[PDB]
């Protein structure tokens, strides 16, 4: 199922002989990279004592 | 004046329901082949236009 979009259509269509036409398979998306984290620059410790 | 068609709106199921979430999709697959049916219905009316 993961070799080719052709075999991805055979996978999504649950058959081995597709017919002539167009076949919506899946949603592709760009994978997120360089996960960033932003916080305020404070450093005073909370008065839990 | 007569109308002859609509706009061909095709939705995604996992993108709408969960959307870049592995855990939500892994719980969504327990509900079965539901959004395959939903995608098939919307694809059918989109080719009917
Ligand atoms: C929030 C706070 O002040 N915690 C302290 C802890 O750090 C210390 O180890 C203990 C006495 O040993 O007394 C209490």
């Amino acid at each position: 199922c993961a070799l080719d979009p052709l075999s991805e259509t055979k996978c999504t269509l649950k058959s081995f002989t597709v017919e002539k036409g167009i076949y919506q398979t899946s949603n592709f998306r760009v994978q997120p990279t360089e996960s960033i984290v932003r916080f305020p620059n404070i450093t005073n410790l909370c008065p839990f004592g | 004046i007569l109308p002859v068609s609509m706009t061909k709106t095709s939705v995604d199921c996992t993108m709408y329901i969960c959307g870049d979430s592995t855990e939500c999709s892994n719980l969504l697959l327990q509900y079965g082949s539901f959004c395959t049916q939903l995608n098939r219905a919307l694809t059918g009316i989109a080719v009917e236009q």
